[PDB]
RNA sequence: UCGCCCAUUAAAGCGGUACGUGAGCUGGGUUCAGAACGUCGUGAGACAGUUCGGUCCAUAUCCGGUGUGGGCGUUAGAGC
RNA sequence: UCGGAGAGAGGCUCGGUGAAAUAGACAUGUCUGUGAAGAUGCGGACUACCUGCACCUGGACAGAAAGACCCUAUGAAGCUU
RNA sequence: CGGUAGGGGAGCGUUCCGUGUUAGGGAGAAACGCGUGCGUGAGCCGCGUUGGACGAAGCGGAAGCGAGAAUGUCGGCUUGA
RNA sequence: GGCCAGUGAGACGAUGGGGGAUAAGCUUCAUCGUCGAGAGGGAAACAGCCCGGAUCACCAGCUAAGGCCCCUAAAUGACCG
RNA sequence: AGGGUGAAAAGAACCCCCAUCGGGGAGUGAAAUAGAACAUGAAACCGUAAGCUCUCAAGCAGUGGGAGGGGGACCAGACCCUGACCGCGUGCCUGUUGAAGAAUGAGCCGGCGACUCAUAGGCAGUGGCUUGGUUAAGGGAACCCACCGGAGCCGUAGCGA
């Protein structure tokens, strides 16, 4: 139901950084597509 | 010195308890030399070797860094904070006068 | 001193965009080529990119006009996203009690950086270690020497 | 049962460590010859 | 004559924080928790300065014991100390243990001429 | 619950775990307001006496569990 | 008995917007022992790389409402003779 | 020369007043943040940066005078995410 | 005798008894210890048992209670059962 | 509930990104690390950068000891930051015979936030007078204040209804 304390610090950093790494993965994939956009594709 | 032992070699300084009666620059001889050593070292049978007396010079009589004494008891509103700077003395060792007694070392 | 003219701090701010959702994007482009960054930001799948892209391109145009150095040289040195000025709507909920929802904002800043401004000086220090060319008493070893300042 | 058991300080009454062996109770400190008189410590004569 | 407090609070709480500014996590940056923790730090310091005096001695004794057992097969710290006082010899544990490290020759020499 | 009884069966064991387990469920019993019977009470009201009717919350921070990834480690790196 | 299959609305994943009660501090294991007599924090052992996500609620004497029971106050208020 | 309730003695600071339209101060005050000075402590004292005009002592005086606890209270900002 | 306080819930242990079932970490008196208001060492942890009463400093020394195979200071000491 | 750009609006012509917002050069100004969200700008909270450092660990997070590494444009057995690994160490408050408590209270940070004042009675310290002491109202080129005002009060006799 309810939280007993707060996570407060450092743990919340660890939790957020993985979420930002989701963003990183998307960035890699979007970078990969730009080269595909250059030349061919038929 | 102040009921407190020290290994002591010449041309070299030490910190001790503040010597009551000692001036700023004023040479002194320590007559409680329980051991001497070299190539052929020399222990002691009794205390003091015999006529060995270490030769030193007082440097300065400044106080020690502050030690914080803190009385505390749980829940009784008994926080009591009190500093203490023990007065000390800096002394510089000039030379060891030779032993001439009981040669050990095999 | 080590740089000062290797940059231009374009700081487009009051962007209506939560700071964490901006840090998803900006954490990827901290230290990239500018060309590459632009190619990334148009293809990326984020609402976050558009205002960032606008500021990257504005910053690079700014750098090309104002301080007049090549866009192909430069990189994104310091990207940084800070908390803006928070607005607070009070929405209702079931059973009479009411809770706030916040419209968060941000202050985005980008420090661009030319690679090859202090390269004349750095490439000259391909000269190997025990050299100490003592000309002006010490002189101009002031160009991101990077590795050590062990000058005792 | 009907053996009420040892708890609180009543445990501490029973199972306290204690010697209770005549020889181990005696003993005390060790005796020595005291010592000849020793010199001062830090005689001055200077300045 | 209204008297605002202002200056007087955090000018002391800075000094409170100056202590705890090596502490790890919440303890370093949270006023009232720093105030709770500083006290405890000082208490553990004061308590452990007296633990120091006995614990160093206890180390030294172990050092000396370890040194002396390498001589004869049956010779042991307990006997060694009484053999020192049998000959009237006021070397304290610090010196004995430290020479045992830095100059084992000298412990050999003290061991040789105490037995006789 | 326990218990008695019917039909069985190799047998129909007895207990602890907050008389295991309601942030898992139920609400028949028992501790609210209504109403009645017997009784006690001059009366208001009462009675482990009886009867009918009567709102059971919760998005899991942590530990703990069932699953399942990622990192790093395994001293050059890998696939079996 | 004794479950099984399927349709929707969720749940799950991606993008957009974005709350809450709670929160001394939290680097927050199991066993038995101990203690205000029921311990993640004290003793001894045992077990255990660091970190997400999905699911589950046994514990944190979980959250919620300064117990509505019980009793106290030379408290309050209704009702009775 | 241990010390809860508790009593007695000795102090530190806070704003304002007398001294004082003092010296000290746009070659940098109040503040704000740092000190390998001092004190038994409350606190004091010098520093050059930010700051941009107020204002130390000493001897005295007066209080809206010292905060961590009140399910205090106002404002800010977290946690859950 | 003057001025001016808190206290008036006590707890355990030894003994002398009562009540109880010579049950209770039960209850009530009488005499004394400790806690309460007392740190430290012994008792694995362990208010109330044993030792001992913390003004402060020392990287000196002697000892009390209790201990000397290793975790973990000191005898894998001795002689007789 | 919500005050403080500057002395003066001198409140940013022009150029660049550009549909806007906003931004960077330019220009004004003592200052624009005073740009209108503008003066000093603390804490919590959110980051960015550098030094060291955690993935066989067990921990009220410190403390005593301190391995290895790093310094500060100022040559130290001195000092500071990190901290391999060891030993010790049962959050604070209230309130209890007894609380680490799984009893109560606080999410955190900053402010506000509690034995006061008037008049009398007792007592102590200090001062003045001691030819006993003292004035109240009231009067004062107002208020303080010299200087008047002796009306009263306290002490100078008890005993008994």
């Amino acid at each position: 139901a309810v939280p007993k304390k707060r996570t407060s610090i450092y743990k919340k950093r660890i939790r957020k950084n993985i979420w930002k790494k989701k963003g990183y993965w998307a960035a890699l994939k979007a970078f990969s597509l730009a080269k595909s956009l250059s030349t061919g594709n038929s | 010195i102040g009921s407190r032992q020290y290994i002591v070699i010449p041309g070299r300084w030490i910190y001790t308890q503040r010597l009551k009666g000692a001036t700023v620059n004023d040479k002194i001889v320590l007559n409680k030399v329980l051991l001497v050593g070299t190539k052929a070292s020399t222990y002691i049978g009794t205390p003091i070797v015999t006529n060995a007396a270490v030769h030193a010079v007082v440097e300065e009589q400044l106080l020690d860094d502050k030690v914080i004494v803190f009385k505390y008891k749980k829940k009784k509103n008994y926080r009591r904070n009190i500093g203490h700077r023990q007065p000390i003395t800096r002394i510089k060792i000039t030379g060891i006068t030779g032993y001439e007694d009981y040669p050990a070392s095999t | 001193e080590p740089g000062k003219c290797d940059e231009i701090t374009t700081r487009g701010y009051s962007i209506s965009m939560s700071v964490d959702k901006a840090r998803r994007v900006i954490d990827q482009i901290r230290g990239r080529s500018y060309a590459e960054t632009l190619m990334i930001l148009e293809l990326m799948p984020y609402r976050a990119c558009y205002p960032i892209f606008k500021l990257i391109y504005s910053a690079a145009a700014n750098a090309s006009h104002n301080k007049q150095f090549n866009k192909a040289n430069l990189i994104i040195s310091k990207a940084e996203v800070n908390k803006g000025i928070t607005l607070k709507k009070v929405k209702p909920r079931a059973r009479g009690r009411s809770y706030m929802i916040k419209r968060p904002t941000c202050h985005i800043t980008i420090v661009l950086r030319d690679i090859t401004h202090f390269d004349s000086y750095d490439k000259f220090l391909e000269s190997l270690t025990p050299k100490k060319l003592i000309a002006l008493l010490g002189l101009m070893s002031t160009g991101r020497r990077r590795e050590l300042l062990c000058g005792r | 049962s009907s053996r009420p058991q040892k708890k609180g300080t009543a445990h501490h009454m029973k199972t306290r460590p204690k010697k209770t062996a005549r020889w181990d109770i005696k003993r005390g400190p060790a005796v020595y010859p005291p010592l000849p008189p020793l010199p001062a410590e830090w005689t001055i004569v200077s300045s | 004559t209204r008297v605002k407090r202002g200056y007087i609070a955090r000018r002391r709480r800075k000094k409170i924080r100056f202590f705890a500014s090596s502490f790890r996590g919440a303890h370093s940056r949270l006023t009232r928790t720093i105030a709770q923790q500083k006290i405890r730090a000082l208490v553990s310091a004061h308590r452990d300065r007296d633990r120091q005096k006995r614990d160093f001695r206890r180390l030294w004794i172990t050092r000396i014991n370890a040194a002396i057992r390498e001589r004869g097969v049956y010779y042991n710290y307990s006997k060694f100390i009484h053999d020192l006082y049998k000959r009237q010899l006021l070397l304290n544990r610090k010196i004995l243990a430290q020479i045992a490290i830095l100059n084992p020759n000298c412990i050999y020499m003290i061991y040789n001429e105490i037995i006789k």
